[PDB]
């Protein structure tokens, strides 16, 4: 789901505030 | 700042920290 998008490939600030509101 | 790698609980402490003041209501899990 969520932690795959920063784990296995790099996140910003942006999908950092998008993974509190999902 | 530059996008980075973080994991689980990283990820958890990071996410949250980002969200400042909310975060989230309850215990936190992977998904």
């Amino acid at each position: 789901g969520i932690v795959e998008q920063c784990c296995t490939s790099i996140c910003s600030l942006y999908q950092l505030e998008n993974y509190c509101n999902g | 700042f530059v996008n980075q790698h973080l994991c689980g609980s990283h990820l958890v402490e990071a996410l949250y920290l980002v969200c400042g003041e909310r975060g989230f209501f309850y215990t936190p899990k992977t998904r």
